[PDB]
């Protein structure tokens, strides 16, 4: 019984992490951050100051 | 037209500093320039 509960956890884990999108926020989060903080940097060059 | 070596390119004003190579992508027959996210040119139309 135990194993098959284990193996259903992580069953619907794998379904879980492929159905919802916003599943991985943190990492995209950071990824997105640095990204625009990169695009920003980059725009600022076309800035009269 | 040199291709795969560091030119400067004025190709009717864009008087940038770049390497030139071929490409894939596709223009629109009135587009001529090209960028990318943030806002440099990426490809350019040959005008010969
Ligand atoms: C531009 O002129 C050259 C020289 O006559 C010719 O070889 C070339 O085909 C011309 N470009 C177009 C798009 O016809």
């Amino acid at each position: 019984l135990i194993a098959n509960q284990f193996n259903s956890a992580i069953g619907k884990i794998q379904d879980s992490l492929s159905s919802t999108p916003s599943a991985l926020g943190k990492l995209q989060d950071v990824v997105n951050q640095n990204a625009q903080a990169l695009n920003t940097l980059v725009k600022q060059l076309s800035s009269n100051f | 037209l040199v291709k795969n070596k560091c030119v400067n390119f004025n190709f009717n004003g864009l008087t940038g500093t770049g390497v030139l190579t071929e490409s894939n992508k596709k223009f629109l027959p009135f587009q001529q320039f090209g960028r990318d996210i943030a806002d440099t040119t990426d490809a350019v139309r040959d005008p010969q």
